[PDB]
RNA sequence: GGCCUGCU
RNA sequence: AGUAGAAACAAGGCC
C-alpha cells in the first residue's frame, strides 16, 4: 500500500506524515492505512489552505499564483503539520490574540473573516455521521466545523462553507482521484475500517551481549548464570541460616567489654626529642609598641606615613649587629635587609606625598631572604632517567619535638588583661525588643571584659596581618612589597593610639593552588632577650638595634631594645583563615552565653549582671602548685578566647587528629565521672589512635599535657 | 598560677562545654600533590582484607577480580569481607517479614520514576568522570561529549530524550567492535570492545581536602556517565524503601536525626522495667565501604525486585553488574625531585606498571609491588568492594536490616536491641536483664555484623549506660545539646556575590539561632563581625569615614549626593539597620522606605547589565559546602539588585590545548539566548520535543509575526518580510 | 646626620646667670673658646670641668633631643663664644 | 523583526548553523548547562582573593555603551575583555556603584508588587508588638511545620502550571487549570503584573515561592502558626521566652 | 627585552 | 633557607 504514498503525493507532505509518524511512537510497517489517510487529511488541508489569500478587506483574493508583493497574507493558516507542543503553543496564542476559546483539541486551520478555527477531516464514512461524531467529541465548541466523504457530498452546520465552491469542486475531484486511483490499486478490504485506536507497548530492558557475561561473573563464589542466581534468590525462604554460621563460627569473634574504673587510665605519653620551636608569623608574648597617639580609627589612614611617625618616636637608634644568630641562613643578609628597609623609609620620608603601598628593590639579600628561583625548573622524565638522586619527595612522619615551658606562659600572658581596648565594634539597629535590650546590656559585659585582652589584640593584629599580606599578593604578585604592621587601640583616658609593631616584606605571590606558599621576611622590634630562651627562637635571627627608656622607680632601666627578624611563610587558604580571627570571640562567648543561659534556666531570671560583679561563682581555670585554681566568669571569657586564639594560630593535621581521639576519650571519663558504667572494647587502639597525633607542634601537646592533669585532678 | 581551659570540664560536664574541643577557627587540613599513593594504599587494602576469597579473570576485561562471598569464616577481630549470601538473604526476607510490602511498594514506586525519567536529570551533578577526555568535568558537559560520541557512532536511541532509552544505548555500545572518540593537541581515535568495556568501567580517584578530624588524608572517587543512571535508579529505590524504615537516619536532615535518636532512646529505656539494664554504644564501622562487596547489593536487590517485570530488575542490576566490575585510575601520578641536578619532575600514573621502583621510597615500592599485578591498562581492578559510599542507601538498608534483626522476635533470648544506623556510623541501645545478658547481646550483634561484611571499629567505639551518647557530632546528654562549632565556619562571607553573601549571612545566623540555641548577645556579635568582615571584603565601607581604597571615591560621592543616608545599602557604603528582629528579612526591603527614589531606581534596575540569571534552579540556591558533611544547597532570600552580579570564571583555559570548549560555549550560549528569546519559557520549563532548533524558532516566528500583526508594532512590509526571511533560512538550512 | 642650633646667648652683670640651650635635629656637650684661647669643655652628657662646678649645671631631654646649660655666678673669665658638640653648632657669644 | 535577524546571521556561519540544525529541542537543556567551569569548592576563599584584583566581576556587553570606560579621577570601570566562555566583559565593581550614583533611573513602584513575600514580612514586623521576656527552661520539641506564611494551598507542580499561565501564557500546552481558585489567583496575578518588566524568570520564581507551600522540620516550644515561625528566633530560646505578636494579628 | 594565565 | 607534612610550594606554559 506504501507504493501509493511512493508515487502520488509530495516529498514535502510525505516526510511531514513521517515525522508524524514518530511523533506518537508507533512504527510504520505493522499499520500503514493510517498513515495514507493522515496523510490525505492533510493534504486536502493544504490544498484548502494555500491559493488563498486576503487583502486589508475580507473577501480573499484568490490567485493561483503569489505574485511577488507585501500582499502573500493567507487566508486559512494552518494548525497541524506541526508538532503536539507549537500545535497548542499556536492555540493559545490565537486565543490570546483573538480573544477567542481554547478548544480542548487539535484544529487544523485558522480564518479572519470570522475569526476562528476549521477542523477538516475527510473520512471513509459518510459525513452525516463523522461529523456529528466529532462534534459530540468537542465540548460547546464554536469552531466551526467541516467534513468530506468520498461519494463527493459536504456538509456543515449553519449551511456555512467559508470560500468559493470551485475550491470544493477542486477538493472532490481530488478526493474522487483517491478513490478510483485505489481503484487501480484495490484496497477497500481495508481502507473503509483499517484503524481502531490501538496503544499498547511493553518496555524491554533485555541484558544480552558483553553485558550478560559481566552479569554471570558478578555472582557469589558457587553459581554459573544470573538465570541460576535469581531463581535461587525466588526460591530462597529463611530456614534459620543465621544461626547455624553464629553456632559454627569461631568463638574468638566477640566484643568483650573492658570495664573502665578509676585506675584504668593512664596518662597520655608525649613524645620526647629536641624542645619545641615558635610556629606563630608574628611575636605574641615579646612584641612591643611604637605609639603616636592619634586620633584616626583601626582603617583610617595611610599605613606607611603611620609607621614612620611612629618609628621617628623613638630616640635611642644604635647600628644593628647580630646578637642570635638564625643558625641555618646568612645573618648578614638579615641585617642588610633591616638597614635598607630603613633607607628605603627614609627615602618614602623625604619625598612630598607618603605612597600608599611601596615597592622594594629586588637585591640578593632579599632574593635569598624570600627564596627566589630556588623552586627546581620542571622538566620530562623521558629527559631525566639517569641522574642517581632522582627521587620522590620526602615524605615521612614530621621530625618529633617534645614540649617546652614556653607556649605555657605565653598561654598564661595571653590571657591577661590590658592597659588598651582592642576591639571597636561596628554599628546594629537601635534595640526595639526588651530581649534585644538584654542581648546589648551582655554583648556589652562581654566587650568591657574581653576588649582589654591580649588575645584580641592577637586577633586584630593577625587579621590586620593577613589581610594586608593577602591584598598585596593579589595586587603586586611580581614585586617585593612593604608592610608595617600597624594596629590602633584606645588608651584609658580614651585617646586614640597607633602601634607599630614592625614590617613584613612580601615576596613574589603567583600562587595558583590553596596549598600555594607565599614567602615573606617578618621584623619586629622586643625587648626580651634571645639569650635565656634560644630554643624558642631556632627559626629566627635577632639583632641588637636600639636602646628604650622606661619610665621606673629604679632610676631608668634603658634596657636593650633587639629586632626578631624571620622568613616565614603563608598560603591562600592560611590568609583566609587567619584573617577570619575574629570568630574566636564568637566561639568563646557563644560558650560563656551557653553556661549563662544554662545556669539561668534554673532560677528564673537573668542571671548575667551578678555573675559578671558579684563574681562569686568561679570554675576551675587552671592549677596551681597549691592546687586547682578558680577564676570569675571574666577570666573564663579571656581564658576561651585565648584558647581559640591559639587554636586559629598553631592549627594544623595533628591537632585536629588529636582534638576528636581526646574528644572521644573525654566522653568516656564524663560517663566514668557520671556513674554510668562506661566500657570499652579495644581502649589500647584508641590510645595509640590519640598519642599518634603528637609530633612536632607545641599547641597540640600543650594540649595533651593539659588533657593528662585534667586526667590526674580528674578520676577521683 | 598556669592557665588550663581543659580543668574547666571538672565543673562542666564534658557535653556542656563540648565545643570548646572543636578547634574549627583555624585553616583545616589540605592535600598538597598527588592522591595516587592513597589510591593504591585503599586498593591494597581492600583486597587483602579479602585474601581468602577465590580469584578469576575477567573473560571481557581480562583483569583479575577476588571473589570472597561465602568465604571462610573468621576466626579474628581483625576487618573482613567475607559476607555470606545465604545470611544477608536471610536478613532481608526478616525485614521484608517485620515490614511487609515494603520492597514491592518501593519497586512501584522507582518503576514508575524509571519508566517517566528524563535524560536531562543526569546534569544535576557534580564532577564526573568523563571518558571522552579521561577527566573529571562538570555532569553535564560529560553528558553531552557522550551524547555526541554516541550519536556519531550510530547510538541514537537517547534522541527519545528518556534515561532508560540512554542505557539502552549505553548497554548497546558494550557490544560494539570499534568506536571512535575525539582529541585535540582533531584527531579521530579508534577504540576496541575492550579498551571501551575499561574505560566505561572505570573510576577516577583524587584526595579529599577541607576534611577536618583526622590526621591523616583519604580518598575519594568519581564515576563515569554511563553507570551514573543505573546508580541513580538503583538509590531512588533504596531512599524509597529507607524513607519506609524508621531506623534509618539517612535520607533526613539533623534535626529528624536527633527526634528519631530521642524517639528510639526513650522507647528502648521507657519499656524496659526494672529488672532489665540498658546500655547504650556509640559505635563507628571501621573501613566500611571497603568491606561491602557489590555481589551483595546485587543480591540484595535482585531479592528486593521478586516477582516484578523482568525489565525492571535487569535495569536495576545492571548496576551492581558494574560496580563488581568497577576499575578504579591510579590517580594524578607522582611527583619527583632531583637536588643534585635542581629539579623537579611529574609522572603519569599509568607508568606506575612498567616504571622501575628505583626512584620510590620503601613504601611505596612497596604498595606498587603488591598492586602491579591487578593493573590494567593504567588502571586496578577494585572487585572487592566499595570505593567511597556511592551506595550510601543500600549500605544503610543493609544496616538497618542488621538493627531490626533483633527485635526479640529473632533473638530467642532475654536480651534484644535497637539503635538508628546512618552509613559508618550508629548508636545501638541494647536491653537484657543482667550485665551477661548485655554481653551477650553485644557479642551476637558484632557476630552477626561480621556474617554480613560490616566491621565494628572497637578504637572508635564504647558502651555506657543508656541516657549519654553521641552520634555524627550531635552528644546526646538527657537531651541534645547544641555545639555551634560545627557551623562556625559558616559565619563568613559566603563568597557568591554581594546580595547573596548578606543575605546568606543573615539568614545563617538566623538558623544557628533557632536550630543550635546560639544567644541573642553572641548573635548580636556575629552579626557585628560579619559586617566588618562584608566591608572589608567587598571595600565598601560606611562611607562617612576616612578609609581609602578601591572604592572609597564613588561610595563617598554616593553618600554626599544621598539625602536620607540611612537607606544606603552597606554595599554601597550605608549603615545597617540589622538586629535579632530583622534577620529574616532581606537587606533591600527594610531599606526600602529609607531609599531616595534616585537611588532606589538606580539599584533596582531590570536593565542593569551585571544581573544574570539562567534557570529557576540558580536563582537564589547557594552551594556551600558545609564542614563535617557533604554538599548542601541552601534557599536564601534576596532582591535582584545591581548587587547580584556573578563573579569572574577561572580563564586558565585558554593555555590548555582543550581551547576550543570556549568557543563552543560560546556559541551555545548564543544559540540558547536566541531560542529562549523564541521561547520565553526555556528556563523555568525545559523545552521538550523531538524536532530541531531551527524548526521551532522560523515556524514560531512565522506565527508572532502574524499574531503581532493581528494586533501590534508589526506592518505588512515588516510581515511579509519576515516571512521571506523565513523562507531564506529554511533555502539555507536545506543547503 | 645631625644639625645643632644654639640658642640664650648674650650679655650679663658679674654674679649674673644666663642659660643656653641646643636644639639638635651618643654624648652631647657644650665647650667655649675665649680670645687668644685654645677651645675647652664646659660641660657634656654628666661630666664638667674645675672651673664650672658648682655653677654651671647641664642637663638633657632626649624626648626633644635638647641641650640646656644653666649658668650662674658667672665671672668675667667665663667670656667666651660657646659651642654645642653632638658635629658642632656655629657658637653663640658669652660677655660678662 | 531583530530576533530572527540574529538568528539569519548565525545560520550563516556553518558552526552555528550546524549546532541549530543537528541539535534537538531535547537536548536545549543539556548544551545550555554545557561549560569547562567547575563550581567552586571554596567559594569564600576566591571572592576574598578575586575582590583584590581589578575588573573581578562581570556584566553584559552593553555596558560598555551606558558607563564611560573611567570615572572623574580615571579609575577604569570596565575593560573590553570578554570573560571565559561567554560574551560578557568583565569589570570592577565601582560601576555597579556608579550605576548606583549616576545610572538610569526607573519607577521601582511596582518591585513592592512584585516581592510580595519579603514586603509582607517587612508589614508583619513593622507593626508587632513587643512583650516582656520571661526566662524559663523551654522544652523544645521538633515538629514539622509550614515555614511559608503565604502558601496558597498548592504544591510545585500545582501551582507551576498557574505560574506558567499567569506569565507565559503561550507556553502551558494542554493543561487548562480546573481549580476555581487557581482561576482566581491567575486573574488576579495577571492584572496586578500586567506590564511588570523586571523578569519573566524571576517573577516566575517569585510567584512560585509565595504561592507554593514548603515545609520543614524545626524544633518548636509553642507557636506552630506560619506567621510565628518566621520569627521562631525572636521568640523562643534556650532560657527565655519573648511574647510577641505580628502586625497581622 | 616585548606579550599570555592564575580553580582547567 | 623557609612554609608544610605521608606530597607539595618555593610561578607555569607558549615563542
Amino acid at each position: 500500500m506504501e507504493d501509493f504514498v511512493r508515487q502520488c503525493f509530495n516529498p514535502m507532505i510525505v516526510e511531514l506524515a513521517e515525522k508524524a509518524m514518530k511523533e506518537y511512537g508507533e512504527d510504520l510497517k505493522i499499520e500503514t492505512n493510517k498513515f495514507a489517510a493522515i496523510c490525505t487529511h492533510l493534504e486536502v488541508c493544504f490544498m484548502y489552505s494555500d491559493f488563498h489569500f486576503i487583502n486589508e478587506r475580507g473577501e480573499s483574493i484568490i490567485v493561483e499564483s503569489g505574485d511577488p508583493n507585501a500582499l502573500l497574507k493567507h487566508r486559512f493558516e494552518i494548525i497541524e503539520g506541526r508538532d503536539r507542543t507549537m500545535a497548542w503553543t499556536v492555540v493559545n496564542s490565537i486565543c490570546n490574540t483573538t480573544g477567542a476559546e481554547k478548544p480542548k483539541f487539535l484544529p487544523d486551520l485558522y480564518d479572519y473573516k470570522e475569526n476562528r478555527f476549521i477542523e477538516i477531516g475527510v473520512t471513509r464514512r459518510e459525513v452525516h455521521i463523522y461529523y456529528l461524531e466529532k462534534a459530540n467529541k468537542i465540548k460547546s465548541e464554536k469552531t466551526h466545523i467541516h467534513i468530506f466523504s468520498f461519494t463527493g457530498e459536504e456538509m456543515a452546520t449553519k449551511a456555512d462553507y467559508t470560500l468559493d465552491e470551485e475550491s470544493r469542486a477542486r477538493i472532490k475531484t481530488r478526493l474522487f482521484t483517491i478513490r478510483q486511483e485505489m481503484a487501480s490499486r484495490g484496497l477497500w478490504d481495508s481502507f473503509r475500517q483499517s484503524e481502531r485506536g490501538e496503544e499498547t507497548i511493553e518496555e524491554r530492558f533485555e541484558i544480552t551481549g558483553t553485558m550478560r557475561r559481566l552479569a554471570d561473573q558478578s555472582l557469589p563464589p558457587n553459581f554459573s548464570s544470573l538465570e541460576n542466581f535469581r531463581a535461587y534468590v525466588d526460591g530462597f525462604e529463611p530456614n534459620g541460616y543465621i544461626e547455624g554460621k553464629l553456632s559454627q563460627m569461631s568463638k574468638e569473634v566477640n566484643a568483650r567489654i573492658e570495664p573502665f574504673l578509676k585506675t584504668t587510665p593512664r596518662p597520655l605519653r608525649l613524645p620526647d626529642g629536641p624542645p619545641c620551636s615558635q610556629r606563630s608569623k608574628f611575636l605574641l608574648m615579646d612584641a612591643l609598641k611604637l605609639s603616636i597617639e592619634d586620633p584616626s580609627h583601626e582603617g583610617e589612614g595611610i599605613p606607611l606615613y603611620d609607621a614612620i611617625k611612629c618609628m621617628r618616636t623613638f630616640f635611642g637608634w644604635k647600628e644593628p649587629n647580630v646578637v642570635k644568630p638564625h643558625e641555618k641562613g646568612i645573618n648578614p643578609n638579615y641585617l642588610l635587609a633591616w638597614k635598607q628597609v630603613l633607607a628605603e623609609l627614609q627615602d618614602i620620608e623625604n619625598e612630598e606625598k607618603i605612597p600608599k603601598t611601596k615597592n622594594m628593590k629586588k637585591t640578593s639579600q632579599l632574593k635569598w631572604a624570600l627564596g627566589e628561583n630556588m623552586a627546581p625548573e620542571k622538566v620530562d622524565f623521558d629527559d631525566c632517567k639517569d641522574v642517581s638522586d632522582l627521587k620522590q619527595y620526602d615524605s615521612d612522619e614530621p621530625e618529633l619535638r617534645s614540649l617546652a615551658s614556653w607556649i605555657q606562659s605565653e598561654f598564661n600572658k595571653a590571657c591577661e588583661l590590658t592597659d588598651s581596648s582592642w576591639i571597636e565594634l561596628d554599628e546594629i539597629g537601635e534595640d526595639v525588643a526588651p530581649i534585644e535590650h538584654i542581648a546589648s546590656m551582655r554583648r556589652n559585659y562581654f566587650t568591657a571584659e574581653v576588649s582589654h585582652c591580649r588575645a584580641t589584640e592577637y586577633i586584630m593584629k593577625g587579621v590586620y596581618i593577613n589581610t594586608a599580606l593577602l591584598n598585596a599578593s593579589c595586587a603586586a604578585m611580581d614585586d617585593f612589597q612593604l608592610i608595617p604592621m600597624i594596629s590602633k587601640c584606645r588608651t584609658k583616658e580614651g585617646r586614640r593610639k597607633t602601634n607599630l609593631y614592625g614590617f613584613i616584606i612580601k615576596g613574589r605571590s603567583h600562587l595558583r593552588n590553596d596549598t600555594d606558599v607565599v614567602n615573606f621576611v617578618s621584623m619586629e622590634f622586643s625587648l626580651t632577650d634571645p639569650r635565656l630562651e634560644p630554643h624558642k627562637w631556632e627559626k629566627y635571627c635577632v639583632l641588637e638595634i636600639g636602646d628604650m627608656l622606661l619610665r621606673s622607680a629604679i632610676g631608668q632601666v634603658s634596657r636593650p631594645m633587639f629586632l626578631y627578624v624571620r622568613t616565614n611563610g603563608t598560603s591562600k587558604i592560611k590568609m583566609k583563615w587567619g584573617m577570619e580571627m575574629r570568630r574566636c570571640l564568637l566561639q568563646s562567648l557563644q560558650q560563656i552565653e551557653s553556661m549563662i543561659e544554662a545556669e539561668s534556666s534554673v532560677k528564673e531570671k537573668d542571671m548575667t549582671k551578678e555573675f559578671f560583679e558579684n563574681k562569686s561563682e568561679t570554675w576551675p581555670i587552671g592549677e596551681s602548685p597549691k592546687g586547682v585554681e578558680e577564676g570569675s566568669i571574666g577570666k573564663v571569657c579571656r581564658t576561651l578566647l585565648a584558647k581559640s586564639v591559639f587554636n586559629s594560630l598553631y592549627a594544623s593535621p595533628q591537632l585536629e587528629g588529636f582534638s576528636a581521639e581526646s574528644r572521644k576519650l573525654l566522653l568516656i571519663v564524663q560517663a566514668l565521672r557520671d556513674n554510668l558504667e562506661p566500657g570499652t572494647f579495644d581502649l589500647g587502639g584508641l590510645y595509640e589512635a590519640i598519642e599518634e597525633c603528637l609530633i612536632n607542634d607545641p599547641w597540640v601537646l600543650l594540649n595533651a599535657s593539659w588533657f593528662n592533669s585534667f586526667l590526674t585532678h580528674a578520676l577521683r | 598560677m598556669d592557665v588550663n581551659p581543659t580543668l574547666l570540664f571538672l565543673k562542666v560536664p564534658a557535653q556542656n562545654a563540648i565545643s570548646t574541643t572543636f578547634p574549627y577557627t583555624g585553616d583545616p587540613p589540605y592535600s598538597h600533590g598527588t592522591g595516587t599513593g592513597y589510591t593504591m594504599d585503599t586498593v591494597n587494602r581492600t583486597h587483602q582484607y579479602s585474601e581468602k576469597g577465590r580469584w578469576t579473570t575477567n573473560t571481557e576485561t581480562g583483569a583479575p577480580q577476588l571473589n570472597p562471598i561465602d568465604g571462610p569464616l573468621p576466626e579474628d577481630n581483625e576487618p573482613s569481607g567475607y559476607a555470606q549470601t545465604d545470611c544477608v538473604l536471610e536478613a532481608m526476607a526478616f525485614l521484608e517479614e517485620s515490614h511487609p510490602g515494603i520492597f514491592e511498594n518501593s519497586c512501584l514506586e522507582t518503576m514508575e520514576v524509571v519508566q517517566q525519567t528524563r535524560v536531562d536529570k543526569l546534569t544535576q551533578g557534580r564532577q564526573t568522570y568523563d571518558w571522552t577526555l579521561n577527566r573529571n568535568q562538570p555532569a553535564a558537559t560529560a553528558l553531552a561529549n557522550t551524547i555526541e560520541v554516541f550519536r556519531s557512532n550510530g547510538l541514537t536511541a537517547n534522541e527519545s530524550g528518556r534515561l532508560i532509552d540512554f542505557l539502552k544505548d549505553v548497554m548497546e555500545s558494550m557490544d560494539k567492535e570499534e568506536m571512535e572518540i575525539t582529541t585535540h593537541f582533531k584527531k579521530k581515535q579508534r577504540l576496541n570492545k575492550r579498551s571501551y568495556l575499561i574505560r566505561a568501567l572505570t573510576l577516577n580517584t583524587m584526595t579529599k581536602d577541607a576534611e577536618r578530624g583526622k590526621l591523616k588524608r583519604r580518598a575519594i572517587a568519581t564515576p563515569g556517565m554511563q553507570i551514573r543512571g543505573f546508580v541513580y535508579f538503583v538509590e531512588t529505590l533504596a531512599r524509597s524503601i529507607c524513607e519506609k524504615l524508621e531506623q534509618s537516619g539517612l535520607p533526613v536532615g539533623g534535626n529528624e536525626k536527633k527526634a528519631k535518636l530521642a524517639n528510639v532512646v526513650r522507647k528502648m529505656m521507657t519499656n524496659s522495667q526494672d529488672t532489665e539494664l540498658s546500655f547504650t554504644i556509640t559505635g563507628d564501622n571501621t573501613k566500611w565501604n571497603e568491606n561491602q562487596n557489590p555481589r551483595m547489593f546485587l543480591a540484595m536487590i535482585t531479592y528486593i525486585t521478586r516477582n516484578q517485570p523482568e525489565w525492571f530488575r535487569n535495569v536495576l542490576s545492571i548496576a551492581p553488574i558494574m560496580f563488581s566490575n568497577k576499575m578504579a585510575r591510579l590517580g594524578k601520578g607522582y611527583m619527583f625531585e632531583s637536588k643534585s641536578m635542581k629539579l623537579r619532575t611529574q609522572i603519569p600514573a599509568e607508568m606506575l606498571a612498567s616504571i622501575d621502583l628505583k626512584y620510590f621510597n620503601d613504601s611505596t615500592r612497596k604498595k606498587i609491588e603488591k598492586i602491579r599485578p591487578l593493573l590494567i591498562d593504567g588502571t586496578a581492578s577494585l572487585s572487592p568492594g566499595m570505593m567511597m559510599g556511592m551506595f550510601n542507601m543500600l549500605s544503610t538498608v543493609l544496616g538497618v536490616s542488621i538493627l531490626n534483626l533483633g527485635q526479640k522476635r529473632y533473638t530467642k533470648t532475654t536480651y534484644w536491641w535497637d539503635g538508628l544506623q546512618s552509613s559508618d556510623d550508629f548508636a545501638l541501645i541494647v536491653n537484657a536483664p543482667n550485665h551477661e545478658g548485655i554481653q551477650a547481646g553485644v557479642d551476637r550483634f558484632y557476630r552477626t555484623c561480621k556474617l554480613l561484611g560490616i566491621n565494628m571499629s572497637k578504637k572508635k567505639s564504647y558502651i555506657n549506660r543508656t541516657g549519654t551518647f553521641e552520634f555524627t557530632s550531635f552528644f546526646y546528654r538527657y537531651g541534645f545539646v547544641a555545639n555551634f562549632s560545627m557551623e562556625l565556619p559558616s559565619f563568613g562571607v559566603s563568597g557568591i556575590n554581594e546580595s547573596a553573601d548578606m543575605s546568606i549571612g543573615v539568614t545563617v545566623i538566623k538558623n544557628n539561632m533557632i536550630n543550635n540555641d546560639l544567644g541573642p548577645a553572641t548573635a548580636q556579635m556575629a552579626l557585628q563581625l560579619f559586617i566588618k568582615d562584608y566591608r572589608y571584603t567587598y571595600r565598601c565601607h560606611r562611607g562617612d569615614t576616612q578609609i581609602q581604597t578601591r572604592r572609597s571615591f564613588e561610595i563617598k560621592k554616593l553618600w554626599e549626593q544621598t539625602r536620607s543616608k540611612a537607606g544606603l545599602l552597606v554595599s554601597d557604603g550605608g549603615p545597617n539597620l540589622y538586629n535579632i528582629r530583622n534577620l529574616h528579612i532581606p537587606e533591600v526591603c527594610l531599606k526600602w522606605e529609607l531609599m531616595d527614589e534616585d537611588y532606589q531606581g538606580r539599584l533596582c534596575n531590570p536593565l542593569n547589565p551585571f544581573v544574570s540569571h539562567k534557570e529557576i534552579e540558580s536563582v537564589n540556591n547557594a552551594v556551600m559546602m558545609p564542614a563535617h558533611g557533604p554538599a548542601k544547597n541552601m534557599e536564601y532570600d534576596a532582591v535582584a539588585t545591581t548587587h547580584s552580579w556573578i563573579p569572574k570564571r577561572n580563564r586558565s583555559i585558554l593555555n590548555t590545548s582543550q581551547r576550543g570548549i570556549l568557543e563552543d560555549e560560546q556559541m551555545y550560549q548564543k544559540c540558547c539566548n536566541l531560542f529562549e528569546k523564541f521561547f520565553p519559557s526555556s528556563s523555568y520549563r525545559r523545552p521538550v520535543g523531538i524536532s530541531s532548533m531551527v524548526e521551532a524558532m522560523v515556524s514560531r516566528a512565522r506565527i508572532d509575526a502574524r499574531i503581532d500583526f493581528e494586533s501590534g508594532r508589526i506592518k505588512k512590509e515588516e510581515f511579509a518580510e519576515i516571512m521571506k526571511i523565513c523562507s531564506t533560512i529554511e533555502e539555507l538550512r536545506r543547503q | 646626620q645631625v644639625q645643632l642650633q644654639e640658642s640664650g646667648g648674650g650679655l650679663v652683670q658679674p654674679g649674673g646667670s644666663l642659660r643656653l640651650s641646643c636644639t639638635a635635629s651618643s654624648a652631647m656637650g657644650w665647650y667655649r673658646q675665649a680670645p687668644g684661647k685654645e677651645r675647652e669643655l664646659v660641660a657634656r652628657i654628666t661630666n664638667f670641668a674645675d672651673s664650672v662646678k658648682d655653677r654651671f649645671t647641664i642637663s638633657r631631654d632626649a624626648t626633644e633631643n635638647t641641650v640646656v646649660l644653666q649658668m650662674n655666678s658667672l665671672k668675667a673669665e667665663d667670656t667666651a663664644v660657646y659651642y654645642c658638640n653632638g658635629l658642632w653648632g656655629q657658637g653663640t657669644q658669652v660677655t660678662v | 523583526m531583530e530576533r530572527i535577524k540574529e538568528l539569519r546571521d548565525l545560520m550563516s556561519q556553518s558552526r552555528t548553523r550546524e549546532i541549530l540544525t543537528k541539535t534537538t529541542v531535547d537536548h536545549m537543556a543539556i548544551i545550555k548547562k554545557y561549560t569547562s567551569g567547575r563550581q567552586e569548592k571554596n567559594p569564600a576563599l576566591r571572592m576574598k582573593w578575586m575582590m583584590a584584583m581589578k575588573y573581578p566581576i562581570t556584566a553584559d556587553k552593553r555596558i560598555m555603551e551606558m558607563i564611560p570606560e573611567r570615572n572623574e579621577q580615571g579609575q577604569t570601570l570596565w575593560s573590553k575583555t570578554n570573560d571565559a566562555g561567554s560574551d560578557r566583559v568583565m569589570v570592577s565593581p565601582l560601576a555597579v556603584t556608579w550605576w548606583n550614583r549616576n545610572g538610569p533611573t526607573t519607577s521601582a513602584v511596582h518591585y513592592p508588587k512584585i516581592y510580595k513575600t519579603y514586603f509582607e514580612k517587612v508589614e508583619r514586623l513593622k507593626h508587632g508588638t513587643f512583650g516582656p521576656v520571661h526566662f524559663r527552661n523551654q522544652v523544645k520539641i521538633r515538629r514539622r511545620v509550614d515555614i511559608n506564611p503565604g502558601h496558597a494551598d498548592l504544591s510545585a507542580k500545582e501551582a507551576q502550571d498557574v505560574i506558567m499561565e499567569v506569565v507565559f501564557p503561550n507556553e502551558v500546552g494542554a493543561r487548562i487549570l480546573t481549580s476555581e481558585s487557581q482561576l482566581t489567583i491567575t486573574k488576579e496575578k495577571k492584572e496586578e503584573l500586567q506590564d511588570c518588566k523586571i523578569s519573566p524568570l524571576m517573577v516566575a520564581y517569585m510567584l512560585e515561592r509565595e504561592l507554593v507551600r514548603k515545609t520543614r522540620f524545626l524544633p518548636v516550644a509553642g507557636g506552630t502558626s506560619s506567621v510565628y515561625i518566621e520569627v521562631l528566633h525572636l521568640t523562643q530560646g534556650t532560657c527565655w521566652e519573648q511574647m510577641y505578636t505580628p502586625g497581622g494579628e
